[PDB]
């Protein structure tokens, strides 16, 4: 897969579309079940004053006062109600059970609820057996030995995945995200994602790239009880696999050169990545749902805005009649320096001066009182007003697209719609509504 | 280790009510649910439903409800069940029992008579 | 409610006979089936955690298999220690049913 | 304490009030003075080149940088005045003393302050002490010794208290919240609620839910001097106990239908827990005051609005005269479902298609171009546009307290207004000199 | 350096502005590679079963696990455009092995690169030496061994590092920011502070604090290749000392008195640090670009609004024609302390109460319908609506420079200019159309 | 300021009498009070850390009681190796203050 | 094992000026603070007030103001008093003394003698 | 320990192909680039130039651009180089190096040449 | 290109003699030199690995200086086993020269 990446910049919209992203959009979770056997162990009746002995008596107290912890959170969107309805299902009488009796020889195991879902198992920690077979025996009765220092340094690093865990969900109130280390580890990540019900293509992608997965993911707490703690992770699955996908970098366009004192500008509302979904392409507004990883985006309908097939004819036209665009019109002159995959725009405007430049070539380019354009070769870096923007070292098949600024067809005797964030169809109904207030008021004035 | 402790026979008449106790003891109390169970006398093993030994909610099979309730004191780890409206059909032995590891675990029975 | 019944209800075999007892289901259920030895006068006790494992303790004699609604036990040979009348019954969802209860004899 | 909530859905105002939840208020804190014994131990003239002497040098290391951390934070809200007063009291010199001489034998005692504040003290951790009896000893001389494994583990698990302590403070830059685990352990902060001044009604509900407390409180630095390092816990206490508190949960209403293009709404500004102290109810607006937890929800007036008795008018009757209300009054048509204690209120509108859902029956219920409400009943998940929604799976006496919308009042000529979030009774004043507008204007038009 | 601090608080803009700060201004950085000599070790065939062979085993995973982290992040402003540049030229194939062979037998040494950039280079961490000398050796054939409990605690905690660097730049995903301890210990720091090309007042300055030089620096990721792990720490260094700096408290000052209903307010757009730089004055707008220490404050010009130097004709007369000052005028009436360095501003406005505090006199003063001032001398608490404010306990030559509030020189027939963020000039110009629509309208009602 | 006197100015007692010396305050003090032996000719140190906790090294012979305002010492036995002037002072607060000096003597 | 050193005596005449030093051997001279007292001949003991070790801003007593004056040297952990404007009521002796768990800690004494 | 083998030598004639590999064992394949050399009869050493044994990107110097490209698989742990279009001035000596703490580390010597 | 070249193109010495080579450089390079030990019919190794850093198993008699431009070998003792060719050569940058060959023979 060459990272075959082509940016079209424009200067109708000054907004720079790049393409050749494979996206990869999620449409569903995965909910499996992953069980801690904890052990209800006594306060011991130990007397002991060695350091040993003393040293697993607090870090008993430490894994107690852990599990009151977490019967303390058991007490009380879809990005969990998947998770919320597993644990719901499992708390009824039973499930554990059966859960228990299925992984009773097995660390992993397929089990079918009550309802009908089929959820993959887990058994990651045993600390159940761990405890009742070293810890329980020799610090049982009132004489107190613990001859060796490797047992209190393993319970102490097989217990400290435990504690994180608590800590974990006791600062995220019961639901983290994203998935931790320490949850599920790497190894045992990859042997759930080769159990997965997709193909080898989707099994494959996901298996390539894990930390997009970790960061998509997310992880729930259900039940204490029966000895035993479960926790449901939500790994996801990609439906859609290879989508041409493109991200929208756009750009403050302010008025033609500046005109001294005040005026307009149009930057376009929607940004961030797009992806086509059966058809029809879809729309991810906030920058935090989409991740890039190479030259393939990682996304989540989550909150996608679903949008008809027409959405390409915002680029390449932005007064098309066939879709509706939007530009959130303001009154504001900033010089802005919008970096791209394969370039930086560069709006530079009014008094601040803005220059390109390289580390070893100096200065090599002037901008003027327009958001202009810069390509990645012969460039490294990009001096707006008094901080310096790095512009990307990849290599692609950039692409000038000029044209003429959209703001000279606006009218120049006033700039209406002040910090409006609409489509543009209900910009022009906003500019025909103010033009509307100002015939009326000169005929008004013509009749007086 | 674990070990479940009933209560003792009892020979009564009908119309009055029947108080039998299990024990539980090797586990905290608090986690596991207590089952009950019915035996008539030649036939199979009826099932009552269960008490939750945490809150407190019973729940009952369609056949045994009306007359029958169980109580638990989670201080004394101790589950008792109250018979009251007796029948002739009580007789028969009663189990408790809890869920370990698959299926469940009964105690020694407590053989109820019914007299006249 | 699913009722689970027992083939063989009265069974009477010799001391080296290996002998074999099924249970039926009204409904699916993915094993969740376990038998249990009832000795008379006494509280019976598990033997087979599932329908694929024996339990701690049994001799290895008792074996199940089975899965689905068909469910049935393996005894590899009669031991005159074991005798008594045997039960199954699944744990898939409240409530819970036994079955007829298979009477096991000596021949 | 059974959990008997009553959620009353109104179909006026569409805002759902949650009821029988019995609040505690702060109104108070508790300075309490927890010193740690530090040791200022100079540079030891050991040679040794044996690995535990190493290990042990670079702890002493890490124990002399944290030292030096917690000094160079010492060179330099109501949330911190009560603290900040008694870190300047214990500034003034012999204060230091007389908290040592009354711990000199007890890890526990009262303290006097020269103003008057009696303060309770602590001694979590004894670090001097320890040093000064193990690691100076053997380790004194040119020659170097430690031959025990336990003493160098005992050591590093005891400054690992002390070195997170460090940390967080300075993250924190000297004042840190949550109480974590490492400044109070969940003993000792048990034992400091055993000895507060208050009733055994106070201590018993504050001792129930310990984790909420550690939510409210807060942390410390005030001095370190004379081998003293002292940081005040600032603990909360609870005046009134078990008042009605109900939550108020609001949504945003939409014009009838949905008229096509544009057209108003009025979701209610005020939202948050409500609680009535001292016959007059108090006012929670931000999210991260009040905490819920079971039947009952804790709350804090370090930033709650007072408001007078009438506050119950606004639900019941919007327009009455006998309160002020208040109503942010937008333009923006979006779907949403907020969802409640014992329901799930679902503004379907416009185009995107909103349905109630079930596992097992799957979809049961269509909406409509209204803020419907579905209850907890038969219901356990809401599917709104793209996104499900978990509803909540409690019991209680659900009230649908149906109604008519108050959109249908105001006049369909034109619905002024835009963002605004002022009392109900401003937005008629707007209403009113909107109409004043338009009156004016078709009046000076006739006069034409 | 005696903390000679006066504020002089004015009644004209009620904005009281401190003095006597000599700041020191970053006008660059000082990028430096530091490397950790990593150590590709291939998957040992061991077999034995002991604890501590397997502790071996597990934490040789952990190693392995982060570096294959670190070569997944690897795989894909002026805050990083310097060390990705050095980055991009370490990338290029050589420099590493010059890096190597110049710290071949030293733990320092100055590189230069290809493009001209010299840049001093450290060895923090050197696993690879260990790791083949200590745990290759033994846990080698087929047979297993570690006697040393020694030996596997100091591979933990030196492992420990790795561990926390490869979690931090997993988190901040390559950048991370502020340069955390584990990244660059104090004692480097100092040492690489020590060679720094710079004269002796701008070492001894960055040398006294240093947890302010921790805040703003950062650090990068470049390369896991060639069995060496650099990532490049950007100290910054302070071109500018001792330069004259005051902060600019402001305060929302509302009409006079509180007239019943409605009304204006004028708050002072610009707050935060100001700086003379080579005789124009700099200007910070964010609260987090500058940072207090004792009397002297430390700044950072990556993104400072620089400013000619008639910026002080503000504070004295806001009026002057000689500067251009600004004003956010806004029309909501909430009463506030912004807490200074020697006083407190409060704005009493409303209903609400104000009332000043002392620990021992009580309540000492009651506030008007102003926005007053109140000395730190005899004031320890203050008291505005339901919070309290600490008064800070500095001494300084405080300077109630009393006036005339300028609202009473706007006209009272109407207010307008509702949440507006620009200049005194533009406000200017906006009262004047705003009366220009009035007078129109009148003069129009006139000609009907 | 809290002014602090001795009732017993001068005193000569045997060698097994059992002691006793009180000191008031004008003010309230909890606890705070220290008490020092001053030798001829020497440096005189603490012998009660507060006032009820005798120094480390003191003879179990003395020892303390008293709060508020009242506040006096216990001396089990005298022993002649034990002579000088005592002294009682408090340190509630600035300034610090002493007491008229308790001259102790031998019958 | 804390060991305070003070200066030798002293004779001399009213006029003239007093230096008595006090050195801290055992600690860091940083937090410690030093304080100072007087002992009148054949009286109690009186207090002049503290001398901080950390920056160096004395306070004193009412009683003891304008003539008296403690600096401190951290470098060399030596913190000495200057008695200028000799009076005749200067006899007796100083004492450098710190806080130690409760009651104060001091040093030996120093006898100053006035003649004429 | 690291040891890099080549290939064998070869005579044939000009206008074939000659295929020479070079194989690197003692460490990881992937971090390490293959740096490649020509030897003059009787002259100086030549330097060709690098390729990648991570990506597979070679870069060529000027003079030896047009006939010679190097290939590399990295399961096989070898990288070997191609050479059409062969001239008469193609005898000589080939070198495989990598970057070992400075200087270059090149094996043995594999000797082509070329008849008529 | 950096072009590097060796003044002493052949070299002939006794078994005890003192050999000195020096290389030039176009450019300037900040240390960055090396030098090879060319066998006949065999391959060279390194034996400096910067201007002032002998290798690992080269004997002491090997040593180097200089800085820039000019750099320069230090040989303390010739010993027969050491006799061959002898090449420069730097990595400053891309592309990589060699110098002419030092063919040191014995006199």
């Amino acid at each position: 897969s060459s990272q075959n990446i082509t940016e079209e910049f424009y200067q109708s919209t000054c907004s720079a579309v790049s393409r050749g992203y494979f996206g990869a959009l999620r449409t569903g979770w995965y909910t499996s079940v992953i069980t801690i056997e904890l052990s209800n162990i006594k306060e011991i009746k130990c007397n002991g004053t060695d350091t040993k002995v003393k040293l697993i008596k607090q870090e008993l107290d430490k894994y107690k006062n852990a599990v009151t912890d977490l019967q303390l959170l058991m007490q009380n969107g879809s990005a969990i109600c998947s998770g919320i309805a597993v644990c719901k299902v499992l708390h009824l009488e039973g499930e554990v059970n059966k859960i228990k009796n299925a992984l009773l020889s097995t660390n992993k195991a397929v089990v079918s609820l009550s309802n009908g879902v089929s959820v993959l198992t887990f058994k990651v920690l045993d600390l159940k057996n761990y405890i009742n077979n070293r810890l329980l025996p020799i610090l049982n009765q009132q004489s107190c030995r613990i001859p060796n220092i490797e047992t209190v340094i393993e319970f102490q690093q097989m217990n400290s995945r435990l504690l994180e865990i608590t800590r974990e969900f006791s600062v995220n109130a019961g639901v983290t995200t994203p998935l931790s280390t320490y949850m599920l580890t790497n190894s045992e990540l990859l042997s759930l994602i080769n159990d997965m019900p997709i193909t080898n293509d989707q099994k494959k992608l996901m298996s390539s790239n894990v930390q997009i997965v970790r960061q998509q993911s997310y992880s729930i707490m259900c039940i204490i009880k029966e000895e035993v703690l479960a926790y449901v992770v939500q790994l996801p699955i990609y439906g859609v696999i290879d989508t041409p996908c493109w991200k929208l970098h756009t750009s403050p366009l302010c008025t033609t050169n500046i005109k001294e004192g005040s005026n307009i500008c149009l930057t376009r509302t929607d940004r961030g990545w797009y992806c086509d979904n059966a058809g029809s392409v879809s729309f991810f507004p906030q920058a935090d749902t989409c991740k890039v990883q190479s030259n393939r985006v990682f996304c989540d309908t989550m909150n996608s805005l679903t949008l008809p097939s027409e959405v390409s004819l915002c680029n390449t036209d932005i007064f098309n009649s066939k879709y509706d665009c939007k530009i959130m019109t303001s009154k504001t002159d900033i010089s802005s320096s919008v970096i791209t995959s394969l370039g930086a725009i560069v709006s530079c405007y009014g008094k601040t001066k803005c220059t390109a430049s390289n580390k070893n070539r100096g200065i090599i380019k002037t901008f003027s009182n327009g958001c202009d354009y810069v390509s990645n070769k012969g460039v490294d870096t990009v001096s707006v007003g008094n901080t310096l923007y790095c512009v990307n070292k990849l290599e692609g098949q950039n692409l000038y697209v000029k044209g003429e600024p959209i703001i000279n067809y606006y009218d120049p005797l006033v700039f209406p719609s002040d910090e409006f964030d609409a489509s543009i169809s209900q910009v022009n109904e906003k500019i025909n509504q103010s033009l509307a207030f100002i015939r009326r008021s000169d005929e008004l004035l013509s009749a007086i | 280790q674990i070990q479940l402790v009933q209560s003792g026979p009892e020979l009564k008449k009908p119309g009055a009510s029947v108080k039998i106790s299990c024990k539980a003891s090797g586990y905290t109390f608090t986690d596991y649910s207590m089952h009950w169970l019915k035996q008539a006398p030649g036939k199979g093993l009826k099932w009552m439903g269960w008490i939750t030994t945490e809150t407190g909610e019973p729940t009952y099979a369609d056949d045994f409800k009306g007359r029958f309730a169980f109580s638990l004191d989670t201080s004394a780890s101790t589950a008792y069940l109250q018979i009251s409206s007796l029948k002739a059909e009580d007789t028969g032995v009663y189990f408790c029992a809890r869920y370990y590891y698959g299926p469940f675990y009964w105690g020694q029975g407590t053989l109820v008579t019914v007299s006249s | 409610d699913i009722q689970m019944t027992q083939s063989p209800s009265s069974l009477s075999a010799s001391v080296g006979d290996r002998v074999t007892i099924t249970c039926r289901s009204s409904g699916n259920i993915h094993n969740f089936l376990t038998w249990y030895q009832q000795k008379p006068g006494k509280s019976p006790q598990f033997l087979v955690y599932n329908a694929k494992t024996l339990a701690d303790g049994v001799p290895s004699r008792f074996s199940g298999s089975g899965s689905g609604t068909q469910f049935t036990l393996t005894i590899s040979s009669l031991q005159p220690e074991d005798f008594g009348i045997y039960y199954c019954q699944h744990f898939w969802t409240t409530p819970y049913t036994f079955g007829g209860g298979t009477k096991v004899e000596i021949k």
